[PDB]
């Protein structure tokens, strides 16, 4: 689990 | 010596080349063991002492039917190097006759026909026998007539192929087939004469008097009308005919080389009395509708070129009356453009009767094989069978699936509309 | 709503085994939109020429997918054409040239790129995979134990390759490492036309899930990309061994996404999907929940006129296709 | 050379073969030892399809029997033409699947199949040129569906261009022997749609009625029905072993009889069929045995051929006849018959003659029918099996040995999709 965020 | 390659391919094929080689073994008075107890160094070469090789090439996919050769009473006449068997039927697909299972045997096909074109002297042309619909007829004759034009080419190419009938029929991907074959040899065969089984059918039901004809038969049938057509090459006779008379006469143009032939007198034996039989009666009913071997109406057509060959005791001045008497006829159409659409050829050689056989003995009879327009119509409805079978895309995958693109039916299908417009064109 | 496909048709330069070989240029274009081959009007959404590069195609063909992604919808691109058309070099072309990349590398950049300009408050899950057809088998090209997989359905009847791999990213460098990876364990083989003939149909999928934290609204997104092979020949393939075995292949399985592409096209009712894997996985693709566009290549040689005309009109048959797109709300 | 590896999985299967194997002996003139007392040569010249050579000219069949349970095959080996198998040959496990599909495909069928692989995968190394493959088994028990369905995945994984033709028992209509049978026949199909050329659907039902109503047969037992089968399964692959006017292979008939991949489910029929006390009185010629063939009792499926339009038909002639005579009366057939059969394909007919007739007839044939009727037997297993899936009866025993509800949702969907192709060609 890796999430990206802006 | 003028000598020819014959040439058979598929069950259909093998079958006609059996009742073709029984036919011409009998006429040159050779045993089936190959003993003989000139004039047949065309069909048959020579050994040291007795034994006579016969110059064919019997090819199938399918072993069965020459196993039967090979155990057959004519097990002894073959060289058997030249009868191949393969391992697995083309199972009724073009793609497996020509680009998967046909490229397997092609090499070896091909080295034994040039082995025996390297021992005939002087060769006039090959003799292939298949059938349209089939596999390994439609398919590896394909691939076969493309290799015979890039070697030798020159060479003359006549074909006896089996039409798809109309109605009857026995397989149900015959017209992918069929057409597939026809685009694919139309630029390579110089003269196919066509015959359906249907129409044989119906020749022997109206005129043998038998009720339940059977491939026998009509191989039979078939052999007799080849005898005619190469007759000319082995015996001696007024106004001989050869190979490249046949194409250049019946050929008016290099993309219509399809033919239809028609064979008289087809009786029995009780009927060879009571009939005069004679050649004005016989080219009559050659040209009778009812005895076309193609099932198509001359009557719907413009005839082309008309090539007669009479055999047994015929005179000129009989062929020059009965020639005339047709002529004068109004329903037969002759194309404007052929002012004289008739070549003759006589020889002195009766036609022979194999023992247990339906025809009777004749003292003459004659091969018509006709260029007519009437010959479009069958291309119709079988276009038509391929467009209905097609829309659907039905069987599509079983041809796509051993390396054949979707886009080969289409060109197909057009290059069958161009030869159907053409033959219009050319009616006009 | 309703959305049709968007067929786009591209013409690439004549190479050089045509141009040295008695071949002439027989496609003529009119306006911006339509090709003429033989006196035949042929009209799709935008026709690009000869010199068109790679940024014109993949921003008049594929920049509208990846907002459509990030929004919840799903996106489809799949390239159909004959053997050395140029479905290899619209996708992917050179992966790491900056102006030689293709569909596949600038989609990547410009998903990443409008991720970080996104709002503050959503976040994002990516994950990727990448297997092919060979055989009627499916390959996961990124590990290669999976020798082959199996096509299931899900709840409510969406197809899905189950055991593929699912490698999560974060920064576009892992997307296009693994982008090779499974490029160098695709199968090419030598053939007459061709010299890099790609023998199976590759398929790209990136999973685009997002949540977001203040109204706990969460949207998925499934974007395809498909560089299926070509329609090849044995005349001028000349494919002898397993060469011609992938051939047959090939023809098998393109032969059946004719099939759905006319059943979709007629109005029919069957519309078989299931006749192979490639038309089982682009189900929803081309008659679901999806915004499918179809680049299609075309050899503007006149060796090859009959195949660019098959091709033109399974361009053409695909644009009246209508899809049902609604947004994936979890 | 063109041979054909034959297995036997279940009871069906088995006691289907073992008559299958006695038929195709007296056949060829092989007596039960293994030893040859024929009368033809024809006999001989085409063993090799069913039958492999040892020392001492003794044939020994290449019949594959597979099963969970050690008591057929005990039965099959103590039969009167039980010894000519080979010993090595008989797979068996001793716990039986209990008419369980998850037992027989997962758990239980799993340990034998890799020793069943390896017996098949020897008989084909040690054949020439490998035809295809001949599977016998019930859609509706355990060990069979199952085992079979697995065997035919591996086998068709492992050799994709060969044939496949498996001559399985679908479920009856109207009489379920089975509680389970819904279960396992919409588990088998869902695989032998995709992994299978072409399946030959019979059930007991239409045997019971031919053996009643044409055979006049007082008490039907599981002999004649057997016997009826192999009837059948000798007439399909006639051409492989006899010389003929025309020959089709397997791979032949299935490119004529397969128009789409998916639609490879046929209705197999026979004929002649009299009772004793009626052959002095009835008129054996081809007219009389193609209106016997296409005739709706003399299907051995339970789908009336009616309601529904043909779409091919093979009709594999034996014997001495005439070859106009058979194309003439399936033309007229086609002819009179126009309504039930599809438009879009002309010459729906097959034909193959092959010149040697079965022991004792003069003349004989076999039907092969792709009719678009089979939708109805199709489209009851799926109405049984939502009626016991709504209500998940009868499944924890599935679920108990690693299965899952949406293999079984597949399966019905599968089997929907079937139905509704068939449904569209009509
Ligand atoms: C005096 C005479 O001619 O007797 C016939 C006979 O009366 C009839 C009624 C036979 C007879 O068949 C039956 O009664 C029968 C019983 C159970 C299941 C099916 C049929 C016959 O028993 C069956 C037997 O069949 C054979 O011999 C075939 O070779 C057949 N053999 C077997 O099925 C077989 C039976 C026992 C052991 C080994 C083989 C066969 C058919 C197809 C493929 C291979 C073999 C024949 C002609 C007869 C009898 C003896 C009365 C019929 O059957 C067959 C298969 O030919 C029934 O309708 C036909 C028409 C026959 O004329
Ligand atoms: N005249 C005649 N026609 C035949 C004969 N056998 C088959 N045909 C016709 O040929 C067609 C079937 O093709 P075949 O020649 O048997 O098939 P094949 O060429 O052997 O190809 P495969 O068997 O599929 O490998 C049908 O139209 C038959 O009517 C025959 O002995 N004589
Ligand atoms: N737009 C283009 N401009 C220049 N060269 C191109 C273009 N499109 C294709 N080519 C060249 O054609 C060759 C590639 O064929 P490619 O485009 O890779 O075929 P493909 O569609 O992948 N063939 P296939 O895999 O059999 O379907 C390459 O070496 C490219 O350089
Ligand atoms: N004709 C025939 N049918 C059988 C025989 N044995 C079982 N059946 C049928 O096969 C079905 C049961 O499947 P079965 O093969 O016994 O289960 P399995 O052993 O797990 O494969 C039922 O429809 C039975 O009527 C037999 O010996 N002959
Ligand atoms: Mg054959
Ligand atoms: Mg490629």
């Amino acid at each position: 689990a890796k999430p990206i965020r802006p | 010596m003028r000598e020819c390659i014959s040439i058979h391919v598929g069950q259909a094929g093998v079958q006609i080349g059996n009742a073709c080689w029984e036919l011409y073994c009998l006429e040159h008075g050779i045993q089936p063991d190959g003993q003989m107890p000139d004039s047949f160094n065309t069909f048959f070469s020579e050994t040291g002492a007795g034994k006579h090789v016969p110059r064919a090439v019997f090819v199938d996919l399918e072993p069965t039917v020459i196993d039967e050769v090979r155990t057959g009473t004519y097990r002894q006449l073959f060289h058997p190097e030249q009868l191949i068997t393969g391992k697995e039927d083309a199972a009724n697909n073009y793609a497996r006759g020509h680009y998967t299972i046909g490229k397997e045997i092609i090499d070896l096909v091909l080295d034994r026909i040039r082995k025996l074109a390297d021992q005939c002297t002087g060769l006039q042309g090959f003799l292939v026998f298949h059938s349209f619909g089939g596999g390994t007829g439609s398919g590896f004759t394909s691939l076969l007539m493309e290799r015979l034009s890039v070697d030798y080419g020159k060479k003359s190419k006549l074909e006896f192929s089996i039409y798809p009938a109309p109605q009857v029929s026995t397989a149900v991907v015959e017209p992918y087939n069929s057409i597939l074959t026809t685009h694919t040899t139309l630029e390579h065969s110089d003269c196919a004469f066509m015959v359906d089984n249907e129409a044989i059918y119906d020749i022997c039901r109206r005129n043998l008097d038998i009720e339940r004809p059977t491939y026998t038969n009509l191989n039979r049938l078939i052999s007799q009308i080849v005898s005619s057509i190469t007759a000319s090459l082995r015996f001696d006779g007024a106004l001989n005919v050869d190979l490249t008379e046949f194409q250049t006469n019946l050929v008016p143009y290099p993309r219509i080389h399809f033919p239809l032939a028609t064979y008289a007198p087809v009786i029995s034996a009780e009927k060879a009395y009571h009939e005069q039989l004679s050649v004005a009666e016989i080219t009559n009913a050659c040209f009778e509708p009812a005895n076309q071997m193609v099932k198509c109406d001359p009557r719907h057509g413009k005839y082309m070129a008309c090539c007669l060959l009479y055999r047994g005791d015929v005179v000129p001045k009989d062929v020059n009356a009965a020639i005339a008497t047709i002529k004068t006829k109004r329903s037969i159409q002759f194309v404007d453009w052929c002012p004289t659409g008739f070549k003759v050829g006589i020889n002195y050689q009766p036609p022979t009767v194999v023992p247990g056989g339906d025809l009777a003995k004749v003292q003459r009879a004659v091969c018509m094989l006709s260029n007519t327009t009437a010959i479009a119509e069958a291309w119709a409805r079988l276009d038509h069978k391929f467009d209905l079978m097609y829309a659907k895309r039905a069987f599509v995958h079983w041809y796509v699936g051993e390396g054949m693109e979707e886009g080969e039916f289409s060109e197909a299908r057009e290059d069958m509309a161009a030869l159907e417009k053409d033959y219009e064109e050319v009616g006009v | 709503a309703e959305c049709n496909i968007k067929v786009m048709c591209r013409f690439r330069p004549l190479n050089e085994s045509e141009v040295n070989r008695g071949d002439k240029y027989i496609a003529k274009f009119q306006g911006e939109d339509t090709v003429v081959i033989a006196s035949k009007p042929y009209a799709f959404d935008r026709v690009f020429q000869s010199s068109t590069s790679q940024e014109q195609v993949y921003n008049d063909c594929a920049k509208k997918i990846v907002k459509d992604v990030l929004e919840g919808y799903n996106g489809t691109i799949f390239a159909y054409g004959q053997t050395s058309s140029g479905k290899t070099h619209t996708m992917e072309g050179k992966l790491h040239d900056p102006e030689g990349m293709g569909i596949i590398p600038r989609i990547v950049q410009d998903i990443f790129n409008y991720i970080y300009s996104m709002d503050e408050n959503l976040e994002f899950h990516i994950k990727v995979s990448y297997f092919e057809i060979y055989l009627d088998k499916i390959r996961d090209l990124l590990d290669v134990s999976k020798t082959n997989l199996s096509v299931h359905e899900d709840k409510n009847r969406v197809p899905y390759v189950k055991g593929c791999t699912e490698r999560f990213v974060c920064s576009p460098d892992e997307v296009m490492d693994t982008i090779d990876e499974g490029k160098s364990n695709r199968h090419v083989a030598v053939t007459n036309m061709n010299e890099h003939s790609s023998r199976s149909h590759s398929i790209f999928l990136i999973n685009v899930k997002q949540e977001n934290t203040q109204t706990e609204q969460k949207l998925s997104g499934k974007l395809y990309l498909v560089d299926l092979a070509g329609s090849e020949k044995v005349s001028k393939t000349g494919a002898e061994g397993a060469v011609l075995d992938e051939a047959k292949n090939i023809n098998k399985s393109l032969s059946a996404l004719g099939n759905v592409i006319s059943a979709l096209a007629e109005g029919s009712t069957y519309v078989p999907y299931r006749d192979s894997k490639m038309t089982r996985i682009l189900q929803d693709s081309l008659g679901g929940n999806c915004r499918t566009t179809i680049v299609i290549c075309c050899s503007p040689s006149s060796y090859n006129e009959s195949e660019t005309k098959s091709t033109l009109l399974f361009g053409q048959r695909a644009k009246t296709i209508k899809n049902t797109v609604c947004v994936n709300v979890e | 050379m063109r041979e054909i590896v034959h297995i036997q999985a279940g009871q069906c299967g088995n006691q289907i073969g073992a008559k299958f194997w006695e038929v195709i002996s007296d056949e060829h003139g092989i007596d039960p030892t293994g030893s040859y007392h024929g009368d033809s040569d024809l006999q001989l010249e085409r063993i090799n399809v069913y039958y492999n050579e040892a020392a001492g000219n003794k044939y020994v069949p290449r019949a594959i029997l597979v099963d969970l349970e050690p008591g057929t095959m005990d039965s099959v080996r103590s039969g009167p033409f039980g010894q000519i198998f080979r010993p090595d040959n008989f797979v068996f496990g001793q716990s039986g699947a209990g008419n369980n599909w998850a037992k027989g495909h997962y758990t239980e069928g799993a340990e034998l199949v890799d020793s069943v692989l390896d017996v098949v995968r020897k008989e084909s190394e040690s054949c020439d040129c490998l035809q295809g493959f001949q599977l016998t088994h019930s859609l509706g028990g355990g060990t069979g569906s199952g085992m079979g369905t697995l065997l035919i995945s591996k086998i068709r994984e492992e050799y994709p261009d060969r044939i496949m033709n498996t001559f399985s028992v679908v479920p009856s209509p109207k009489v379920s022997d089975t509680v389970v049978e819904p279960y396992n026949a919409t588990l088998s199909v869902h695989q032998l749609v995709e992994n299978t050329d072409e399946t030959y659907c019979i059930d007991n039902e239409a045997l019971y009625d031919i053996c009643f109503r044409t055979l006049k047969l007082t008490t039907p037992t599981y002999g004649d029905l057997n016997h009826l089968v192999s009837a059948t399964m000798s007439g399909v692959t006639t051409c492989l072993r006899f010389p003929g006017q025309l020959n089709a292979d397997l791979r032949k008939l299935a490119v004529n009889m397969v128009p789409f991949p998916r639609l490879h489910f046929f209705m197999p029929g026979f004929a002649p069929l009299t009772s004793r006390g009626s052959q002095q009185y009835r008129a054996l010629t081809v007219p009389e045995l193609t209106q016997q063939m296409f005739d709706a009792k003399n299907m051995m499926a339970a789908c009336d051929p009616r309601h529904g339009r043909y779409l091919t038909v093979a009709a594999v002639f034996r014997g001495r006849m005439s070859m106009k005579e058979v194309d003439e009366q399936m033309l007229n057939v086609q002819n009179k018959n126009s309504s039930y059969f599809v438009e879009w394909i002309p010459n729906n007919v097959k034909t193959a003659v092959c010149d040697i007739p079965p022991r004792g007839l003069k003349m004989s044939a076999t039907f092969i029918g792709n009719s678009t009727a089979i939708q109805e037997l199709f489209k009851r297993i799926s109405e049984q099996f939502t009626a016991m899936f709504r209500r998940k009866a009868f499944l924890h025993w599935y679920t108990g040995e690693g299965m899952d509800e949406m293999e079984f949702t597949e399966a019905e969907s599968n089997m929907n999709d079937l139905v509704s192709e068939y449904q569209q060609y009509q």
